[PDB]
């Protein structure tokens, strides 16, 4: 009605917006545009005033810095980084071979949110999420496990984040501020892959520096302790070592469990090749005998482009029918080797 | 300016070594008294010392009571000025400092405890060793 | 200068919109003198200035200030020589610089954006360089004789 | 309007032509550092017609390090008692300032003298001041330096080719200095000054007697 | 313009930058020089016509947005590029001719051949690498990636401005990948990390270890989940990194390309091509020269032929003989690794 | 000078208004007098009065200098195994010295931007001079003292330039004999050998472990206010202390204070303070078990 | 929408007080005094004001280091401010609701007793009347085993009267640069004197305890600044602080704390960690959850893990009900004899994993 049409000129039009400095109980309002500013402003209604909470932007109008009414925006930039989004169309079958020990963790994830009636009736109760990691390069195929995860509710996908190592927020209240504004929104998965604020051995470049850069490195430790960790907020680590967590660390969390990644036995490169090349139809030529007989303790994903640089210089060729010059092509980079190396040498 | 020391007198208080109230005369008063020494026979006389401690005393009761005697001439460094405030510049003092020493003539600078403010690249600690090397 | 005058701020009960005679009024309301000046045009109006006749000192403001502007006396200014070595090269200097673009009006052809006038503003500028010069020249046969 | 250009409140240049500086009697590598110089240094101030003949590039580097022996500003001072030339005479940590924007304007006016008039020789002592790169951004004065350092970085490499520039260069580290620095394409000629030894006893005793 | 000027006098027009567009109305406005302020309608640019991250003119009334002016990331990125690399076309450099022949297809088959993928039911390849004693290519790899695949040059560090530019830093896993998301047919380089700094094996094959990581989550990215083809690496190997890239890439999963040392027939067409450039003498046979140059690398060639005509400029002539090209090897063999303490 | 008022834009300095400069780092704390007093301690007799003289002999007896020549000392080392009650008992010198007391510690010294530490010390000493001779307490300088081998560089590293900074002061600076200042640390493991002067540390006392009449003496003092039961021998409590700091005799005397009640536990009498004398090194347990 | 309407037609009351209250900035602390009318005050805008008062505020209310309000028309002091509440780091380090319960076990033997007679009982003063003072010892010490610390703190939130405690962890000192903690200590004490009797709490020394320095700096000097300040903030003389303290931590670093508190605290306990009797009765209040009867025979397998605290424990009880709705099952009795075969199975693979053939051998 008229309500809209009379108070939009009271705001406005060119108005500024500050930031809510503190409150107080005598409903004063203290705001501050930027930069170093104040104002009383007396307002009895349209708040709001609770899930507001300093620190935070509010509207000042023209006359006289007074604030009509108080919106959420934004909201900082680590919210941000949650979308987007991800839920891809892979899922948790979509991989192969690792049934016996994708079982633990699709298990675990699954016994909250889904499946809650027997999850209620316990009240004890894990919500301590697992710990990734594996060789020669995974831990992120492990990521690949939680693709079905990542379609379950809301997921954030992290390597390295952004501001642990590049510069600091205020408090170990990122991860709680990302808590309260996900209660609404919950559940939610948070997960942690390869972690690079250890993992460098020379920081880039000399900064400030040898020592106190371990000191904000330490900041992320406590970060993580966490006071007060209470729910989820799903904790999944993907990383070289654990041990850079102190042992005050695992007393909130997370002492669940930890999985490793076994190199991947010729029963599961065939079967890993053989989900991916199942929707998507193969060619009958090509054996997925000779391909998973040559090679041993190799992931899924080598035994996937050994077929790709065979069809790359296939192409060199100007074929993108089905030909047999390729299968000999192919068969040599069978006889072609050098899929796998490792030390050794020895003879043991 | 501001800074002060009675003597003269303090000069030959000390009473040693012999050698350095000697030598400490003739560095400093002589290029002031006869430039001539060193234009005929083409040498160059030192600009600048060294007098570091503490085995013993000395440093700054000889050093001082030549400047507090030679009045308006004379130029004091405390260290605790080079690190001046916060995203201050003491780069434009070094060079005011050198530039002021090269109107007053003979000036003397004293500069003590460099050990803090003489800060080597090698280990550059934080963001504040940078402005050492400045 | 400028010119407002505050109208009554009860009156918003009563219609806003007066006076009559809208020559006066449409022209003052032009140019609209940028925003704040109208943003300010809430509870104020703006009013017309116009000057009645002051042509008896008028007349002898142009003239008081003009003959005391013109060679001080009109006699004493009549930099010479000096400034045509430096005119010279304004008619020299200046001029190879100028007419190497009639060289690059020629492409050729044609490569390049066209069309470009190069003509002015110096070709006029010689035209009055030459001007000053020779009725400074008459300088000498008119004081003399 | 804008300006002529000039060089602005920056620097300030020239003050090597008020003279003299040092006498390049002392050390002037005769023989053998005149010659490595001739061809890579002051042959560049322009032999134009030279250079399209050979189809070789004579790039502006001059790299120096190691001292001691000094070295360094004195060949910069050699050359100027040799032919007349308008050097800068700067330090790599003192034209860092409260302001960050004249730094654009600085590395442009420093080398527009060179293009423009070729009577110049550049040169830069004690690099490794603002070759340290401080990731910090309270730290970003010197940040915006080393900037300022890789924008003449870049400017060297639109003045190739060819015509025209000297940059002669002087740090006490070499560590410190960034890849693209002494990257091939920017700085092709580096002319290590030799450790004096024995053999510049005799002759720094010669000059001195 | 008197009239226009009048509108850009009082406080001057200014240029805002709007970071986020907000649901009230007001669009947030940018000074560089100040902080962020923010301005309602604005009733010319309309509320879903603001996007983040451009360029608005500022009006010096009501600080509302005068006009659109679009802003630049990649020339700016681009531009550490170009000044890295150079454009080198195919005929720039020699023993290439067997690298691009089966390294096309890294680059265009996933780009406008998405179909000959699925007639072997394949999927793309995450990058490749070159290993080898040097040796050229260093600079000339990285030289023919810009012009050969038309990609985007984004380096390894690369001090102090790779991680400025792009948010507040650079994980290297993101950042980098995301800028190659935004070019389509895009491959991701690392030059030089390969030095004697860190001859140790420390800081060489450390630094190098989150490059080594990188190329090793790309394999699971393409293998369990991902939405985007074309994402690639490719590597320049100077000292050692030999078997430390073989470890992880033992050509696996791409062509394998050997970084070339300088070869008979290597050094017969660097040779040609860097002597276009140049006046020669028609009676200089090029296939002894190249003979006589044992070791060393494409790159001394042109070494070679820079010292060869430093002394062809003494003499003050045209060309160059051969005889002063022998004088540029005697110049080069002077430095040749070290003698005869220790090994015999 | 600086705080001369300029008044919009008439730029015009009516009057130039005190007091020096600046904010909180004009002032660091205002304290008057403490309530315990230099009675408090015993054993420390001879070598409390070393501190005790160099305080109060300027006060009284400056004229008397002035006719010998004599220079008061200024700065004074107070050191030992903590407790040794310092904290407290250097305080209390101030009652009796009748000088106003300022607080002041090392990390007080410290702050956030650079060369604040020499702003905060060339700052009390302008206060110092213009509220006449005072008693200023510092509390750990080893800390900040501390010049260690090789940099750079220390956290601290300017304040350890501005306590040489101090010793500068304390050198060319002839005001500074003004305003004796006290000074404390925990340990000497790191001492500057150039703080040798009568401006700078001066006296430098070494307190040992209290001895046994020692322990008891100021442990009585704190448990007269207490209600104990009666028949205290006073033989076998100070006996029974051996090696044991001030602090550690304190922690019995706060225990002895919650024996009336219950305790729960029974204390009885005579074995309270043998109780918690062996609480910190003591009780076996083992002894032999596990081993021979 | 109520609240929204009624709001939009209140502001035209308010536009009425629009030029009021506007002047209010900015926040300002005085400094000195000329005059009894006349003060100065350092500004935001870096300079200083010397200033007179408005007739509403008495000058007895504005005193030296207060943040007062102005009128920037007339100039004159409008109302003063108090209140600031900490800066961005130090906010997060006050406590958000309680944790870790010691409900779920006791009594302890000792380390229970001894502190909750000289602090807890004493609080409600049944004993510290008759019994002291001696003005009491202002704080304790927890330190030991993990398992159990800090755990009574929360205990002591249900047993305390009106007001509960702000508990403050010590590992959120270490941010960027340094100096944080010395303004940090100062201000948040300063509060401390204003919560009236309410404790303030202190632990996690060993979240930053695990490695934090390599060579050096440390770690040590630039440490003395937080730790040397809290104790000599802790020895000064005023109240205080009538709110006490709580100290706690887990390793006795470090020795500094540790010989300064006995003058003033007193009463360290060491962990304590479960006994025989007392895991079960743990096992007694986890019958409570999952789905448990009383027929279980709890001290069979206890006997068998020492040293597995609560927190093991309680995850033997937890992954007991992951494989009883992996298996279906209910009831833990049902499952009679087979609940402890998940249990015995879980506990020693969560320990370790070594060869019990090389132990002897
Ligand atoms: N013939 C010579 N041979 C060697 N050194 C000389 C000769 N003549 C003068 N010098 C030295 O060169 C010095 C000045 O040269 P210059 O300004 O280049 O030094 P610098 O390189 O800046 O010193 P540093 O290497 O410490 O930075 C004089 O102090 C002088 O001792
Ligand atoms: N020898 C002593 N005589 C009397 N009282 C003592 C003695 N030693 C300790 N105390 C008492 O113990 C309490 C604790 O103070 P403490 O001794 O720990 O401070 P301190 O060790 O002197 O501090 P610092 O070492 O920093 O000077 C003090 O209140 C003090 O009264
Ligand atoms: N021989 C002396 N005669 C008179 N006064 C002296 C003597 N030596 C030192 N002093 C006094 O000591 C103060 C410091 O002097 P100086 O700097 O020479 O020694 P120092 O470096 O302080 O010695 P240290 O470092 O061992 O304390 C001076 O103010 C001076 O009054
Ligand atoms: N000895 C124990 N007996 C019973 N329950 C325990 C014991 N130790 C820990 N717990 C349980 O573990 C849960 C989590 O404790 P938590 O890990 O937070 O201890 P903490 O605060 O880290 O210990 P500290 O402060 O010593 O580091 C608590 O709810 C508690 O009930």
């Amino acid at each position: 009605e008229e309500e809209r049409s009379k108070v939009d000129d009271l705001r406005g039009t060119p108005m500024s917006v500050g930031t809510l400095e503190e409150i107080i109980d005598d409903n004063h309002a203290i705001v501050s545009t930027s930069v170093g500013s104040e104002h009383y402003v007396s307002i009895l209604s349209f708040v709001d005033k609770d899930l507001l909470e300093p620190g935070c932007s509010v509207l000042l109008n023209h006359k006289v810095h007074a604030v009509i009414g108080v919106l959420m925006d934004d909201t900082d930039p680590l919210v941000t980084v949650m979308k987007v989004e991800k839920a891809p169309q892979e899922t948790y079958a979509d991989i192969g071979g690792l049934d016996n020990q994708i079982q633990e963790i699709k298990e675990s994830v699954e016994l909250p949110l889904t499946h809650p009636e027997y999850y209620e009736e316990m009240g004890i109760k894990p919500p301590k999420g697992v710990i990734l990691y594996g060789p020669p390069g995974t831990g992120k195929t492990l990521l690949a496990k939680a693709v079905a995860n990542q379609t379950s509710a809301t997921f954030l996908r992290v390597v390295g984040s952004e501001l642990i190592q590049k510069y600091l927020g205020d408090g170990p209240k990122l991860v709680r501020e990302l808590f309260r504004v996900a209660e609404e929104h919950a559940p939610s998965i948070v997960f942690i892959d390869e972690i690079d604020a250890i993992g460098t051995k020379r920081y880039d470049s000399n900064s400030g520096g040898e020592r106190e850069i371990q000191r904000t490195m330490l900041e992320l430790l406590n970060q993580l302790d966490g006071f007060d960790s209470r729910g989820d907020v799903k904790v999944i680590m993907a990383t070289n070592r654990i041990e850079t967590l102190d042992p005050a660390l695992i007393r909130p969390g997370r002492i669940d469990r930890k999985i490793e990644f076994p190199l991947p036995d010729e029963k599961t490169k065939k079967r890993i090749f053989q989900i991916h090349t199942s929707r998507m139809t193969l060619a009958d030529d090509v054996t997925l005998d000779d391909l998973i007989m040559a090679k041993d303790d190799l992931s899924g994903a080598d035994i996937k482009a050994i077929c790709t640089e065979a069809g790359l210089m296939a192409l060199r060729e100007r074929r993108m029918k089905v030909t047999n010059e390729d299968f000999k092509k192919s068969k040599e980079n069978v006889l072609y080797k050098k899929q796998e190396g490792t030390p050794e040498g020895l003879y043991l | 300016m501001s800074h002060e020391d009675p003597g003269n007198v303090s000069y030959s208080e000390i009473g040693g070594l012999s050698e350095q109230i000697r030598e400490l005369r003739e560095v400093i008063e002589l290029p002031l008294t006869n430039p001539e020494l060193f234009q005929r026979v083409g040498i160059i006389p030192p600009k600048g010392c060294l007098l570091y401690g503490p085995p013993g005393t000395g440093k700054t009761l000889l050093a001082r009571a030549v400047a507090s005697q030679l009045d308006c001439n004379f130029l004091k460094v405390v260290s605790s000025s080079i690190v001046d405030k916060y995203i201050g510049e003491s780069a434009r003092l070094i060079r005011e400092m050198f530039n002021y020493a090269r109107d007053h003539q003979p000036c003397i600078i004293f500069m003590d405890e460099i050990d803090a403010i003489g800060g080597r690249r090698f280990s550059e600690g934080t963001s504040a060793d940078r402005e050492i090397q400045r | 200068i400028d010119a407002f005058r505050l109208i009554n701020a009860n009156m918003m009960v009563l219609g806003h919109e007066p006076r009559q005679t809208t020559s006066n009024l449409g022209h003052l309301n032009k140019p609209s003198i940028q925003a704040l000046i109208h943003g300010l045009n809430r509870h104020y109006y703006s009013i017309t200035i116009n000057y009645r006749k002051n042509e008896l000192e008028q007349k002898m403001l142009l003239n008081l200030h003009k003959k005391s502007w013109m060679e001080g006396l009109t006699l004493q200014d009549y930099v010479v020589k000096e400034m045509l070595e430096l005119a010279k090269n304004y008619n020299k200097a200046v001029e190879e610089e100028d007419k190497m673009t009639p060289e690059q009006l020629a492409i050729k052809n044609v490569g390049k954006q066209d069309p470009k006038r190069h003509l002015e503003e110096h070709v006029d500028v010689l035209m009055t360089s030459n001007i000053v010069q020779c009725l400074a020249a008459m300088l000498d046969t008119v004081v003399f004789k | 309007d804008v300006l002529p250009p000039e060089a602005d409140s920056s620097i300030m240049m020239l003050t090597s032509d008020q003279k003299p500086d040092v006498m390049y009697a002392d050390i002037g590598g005769m023989d053998i550092q005149k010659q490595e110089v001739r061809e890579a240094v002051e042959l560049p101030l322009t032999h134009f017609e030279l250079y399209k003949q050979i189809g070789i590039d004579p790039p502006r580097g001059v790299l120096m390090y190691g001292p001691p022996g000094c070295g360094k500003t004195m060949l910069a001072k050699a050359v100027a008692h040799h032919t007349t030339a308008a050097f800068i005479r700067v330090v790599g940590s003192e034209f860092v300032q409260k302001y960050l924007g004249e730094g654009p304007r600085m590395v442009r006016d420093v080398f527009r003298l060179a293009k423009e008039n070729a009577p110049a020789i550049i040169f830069i002592d004690e690099i490794d001041a603002i070759a340290t790169k401080r990731f910090d951004a309270q730290t970003g004065a010197d940040r915006e330096v080393q900037r300022i350092l890789l924008e003449l970085l870049n400017q060297m490499d639109g003045f190739d080719q060819n015509v025209n520039v000297k940059v002669i260069m002087a740090t006490n580290r070499a560590d410190t200095l960034d890849p693209a620095l002494l990257r091939p394409g920017r700085l092709d000629r580096k002319i290590e000054f030799p450790l004096p030894d024995r053999r510049q006893k005799r002759l720094i005793f010669s000059t001195i007697t | 313009l008197r009239e226009e000027l009048q509108l850009l006098q009082e406080q001057g027009s200014y240029v805002g930058e709007v970071v986020r567009a907000m649901d009230k109305k007001k669009v947030l406005v940018k000074v560089h020089p100040e902080g962020k302020f923010v301005v309602d309608v604005d009733k010319n640019i309309d509320i879903n016509d603001v996007t983040p991250n451009c360029r608005v003119a500022l009006r010096n009334d009501s600080y509302t947005l005068h006009k659109i002016l679009p802003n630049k990331v990649d020339p700016l990125v681009s531009l550490m590029m170009v000044e890295k690399v150079p454009d080198s076309t195919y005929e720039m450099i020699g023993g290439l001719d067997k690298q691009i022949k089966e390294i096309k297809e890294v680059i265009e088959l996933p780009v406008k051949h998405p179909e000959l993928f699925e007639a072997l039911g394949i999927a793309q390849p995450k990058g490749v690498l070159l290993y080898g004693p040097p040796g050229t290519g260093k600079t000339l790899l990285a030289r023919a990636v810009a012009h050969h695949t038309d990609c985007t040059f984004i380096r390894v560090s690369g001090s102090e401005l790779v991680q400025k530019f792009i948010g507040e830093g650079a994980r290297m896993v993101r950042e980098l990948f995301v800028m190659a998301r935004e070019h389509a047919p895009s491959i991701i380089f690392m030059d030089e990390i390969d030095s004697i700094g860190s001859s140790r094996l420390e800081g060489g094959s450390g630094g190098d270890s989150e490059v080594q990581r990188t190329m090793l989550e790309l394999l699971n990215q393409l293998d369990g989940f991902e939405a985007t083809k074309n994402i690639k690496v490719i590597m320049a190997t100077n000292r050692i990194d030999i078997l430390d890239s073989a470890l992880l890439r033992p050509g696996r999963i791409d062509r394998k390309i050997e970084f070339p040392p300088p070869n008979e027939e290597a050094r017969l067409d660097i040779l040609k091509i860097h002597s276009r450039k140049m006046n020669l003498t028609r009676g200089i046979n090029l296939r002894k020269i190249a003979e006589l140059m044992p070791g060393a690398s494409g790159a001394e060639v042109k070494g070679v032929c820079t010292e060869a005509g430093m002394y062809a400029l003494r003499e003050r002539r045209v060309h160059v003989t051969q005889e002063d090209f022998e004088m540029a090897v005697a110049k080069v063999m002077q430095k040749d690794s070290e003698k005869n303490m220790s090994i015999k | 000078g600086d705080l001369v008022g300029v008044n919009k834009d008439s730029y015009l300095i009516l009057e130039t208004l005190p007091t020096e400069y600046d904010s909180r780092v004009k002032a660091m704390e205002v304290d008057e007098r403490p309530t315990e007093q230099y009675s408090d301690i015993g054993g420390l007799d001879k070598q409390i009065q070393e501190l005790v003289e160099a305080i109060v002999l300027p006060m009284n007896h400056k004229e008397k200098f002035e006719n010998l020549g004599i220079q008061p000392p200024k700065g004074v080392l107070m050191y030992g195994p903590p407790g040794t009650g310092k904290t407290l008992l250097a305080r209390a010198c101030a009652a009796q010295t009748k000088a106003t007391f300022l607080k002041l510690a090392g990390p007080q010294l410290v702050q956030m931007f650079i060369g604040d530490g020499a702003k905060l010390v060339r700052d009390a000493f302008a206060l110092a001079k213009e509220k006449a001779p005072s008693i200023i307490f510092i509390d750990e300088l080893d800390a900040i003292g501390t010049k260690r081998f090789d940099s750079e560089k220390a956290g601290d590293r300017e304040v350890q330039r501005t306590m040489l900074e101090l010793l500068n002061q304390l050198d060319g600076f002839q005001p500074n004999t003004q305003v004796k200042v006290i000074a404390a640390t925990n340990r000497v493991d790191i001492l500057d050998p150039a703080l040798l002067r009568s401006g700078r540390l001066d006296r430098k006392i070494e307190f040992p472990m209290p001895n046994e009449e020692a322990r008891a003496r100021i442990m009585q003092i704190h448990s007269r206010k207490m209600n104990v039961s009666p028949d205290v021998n006073y033989e076998e409590l100070a006996r029974c202390t051996d090696d044991f700091n001030g602090a550690q005799c304190k922690a019995v005397c706060v225990e002895a204070g919650m024996i009336a009640l219950r305790r729960g536990a029974t204390e009885l009498t005579h074995e309270d303070y043998m109780e918690g004398i062996l609480e910190v090194q003591a009780k076996k347990k083992a002894n032999l078990q596990y081993y021979a | 929408a109520p609240p929204a309407l009624w709001d939009l037609a209140a502001d035209k009351q308010t536009l009425q007080s629009e030029q009021p209250l506007q002047v209010a900035r900015c926040t300002k602390i005085i400094n000195a005094d000329s005059e009894d009318p006349k003060y100065i005050i350092n500004v935001k805008q870096f300079a200083k004001f010397v200033v007179d008062l408005s007739d509403q505020v008495a000058p007895t209310d504005i005193e030296e280091g207060m943040r007062v309000g102005v009128d920037r028309n007339k100039y004159q002091i409008h109302i003063p401010l108090p209140p600031k509440i900490d800066p961005t780091v130090t906010m997060m380090q006050v406590e958000e609701k309680p944790d870790v319960t010691y409900s779920d076990v006791g009594g302890c033997k000792e380390q229970i007793e001894k502190l909750r007679e000289v602090v807890e009982t004493p609080l409600l003063h049944p004993e510290r009347f008759v019994n002291l003072g001696i003005e009491p010892p202002k704080g304790v010490l927890l330190f030991g085993p993990p398992g159990t610390g800090k755990t009574l703190c929360a205990r002591a939130v249900a047993n305390r009267t009106d007001a509960c405690f702000i508990r403050v962890i010590g590992s959120e000192l270490v941010q960027k640069y340094v100096g944080e903690g010395a303004r940090m200590v100062r201000e948040l004490f300063e509060m401390a004197r204003t919560k009236k009797a309410c404790l303030i709490f202190f632990d996690e020394i060993d979240a930053i305890g695990g490695a934090r320095f390599d060579d050096g700096a440390g770690g040590d000097n630039e440490v003395q600044r937080t730790m040397l300040e809290l104790i000599n903030q802790l020895d000064g003389f005023d109240p205080r602080g009538n709110i006490k303290v709580l100290m706690a931590t887990n390793r006795p670093d470090t020795l500094d704390p540790a010989l300064m508190r006995p003058g003033r605290l007193d009463r360290k306990i060491e962990f304590s960690l479960p006994d025989l009797e007392g895991r079960t009765h743990i096992f007694k209040i986890h019958a409570r959850s999952m789905s448990v009867e009383r027929d279980i025979r709890f001290e069979l397998l206890a006997r068998l893990c020492p040293n597995s605290t609560g927190a093991e424990i309680r995850s033997v009880c937890t992954e007991a009900g992951m494989f009883a709705i992996r298996a279906r099952r209910k009831i833990a009795t049902e499952k009679d004899f087979l609940e402890a075969v998940n249990k015995v199975i879980k506990s020693y693979a969560k320990f370790s994993a070594t060869p019990r053939y090389m132990t002897y051998n």
